[PDB]
């Protein structure tokens, strides 16, 4: 059982890792978003590059 | 910041790309927490045991 | 301990049906959130009832 | 679609609120799933009882 919690903990780290990575690329593309939909949702039309 | 220019003239087709990305990363977030949290169980039992 | 199982299959079906609905509710609030936060994320304030 | 006429006039507050409950889904998925598998495990020791 021993053997098992090693393997568990190499399995626990290597899930918080891919999430710890994988929520911070996505938080980054959801911010991304986030900051497109708010400073300019369209708003470039009434900018129109004039 | 994301992209260096990246058409930047009519970015209107990124935030669709962006959706998908949204919705995977509550599945992925959602899969690999509940994972480990089983794990964390199982090492409170394999503890126990 | 048939006692417990006949209980603790109830407290199962509460969860699953707690969890279920409460993921459907706050998948449509969701929904509702990106419409809202697509098409008028302060658009209002640019129409400003003008 | 969601609501009749709902505050059109200023309806920020209500994407706050919604972001509550997002927060809310992660709250209340998490702990429905944890609580419910960390059950299911004391299912199996009473099943191996």
């Amino acid at each position: 059982l021993r053997q098992r919690h090693t393997e568990l903990e190499r399995e626990v780290s290597r899930f918080e890792d891919q999430t710890q990575q994988q929520r911070q690329q996505y938080a980054q593309a959801k911010e991304s978003l986030t900051t497109l939909n708010r400073l300019i949702p369209q708003v470039t039309l009434l900018l129109d590059e004039t | 910041r994301q992209g260096r220019q990246y058409q930047a003239e009519d970015l209107e087709a990124l935030q669709n790309e962006l959706e998908a990305r949204q919705e995977a990363l509550s599945l992925s977030v959602n899969e690999g927490g509940e994972r480990r949290m089983e794990m964390r169980q199982e090492l409170e039992q394999l503890k126990q045991k």
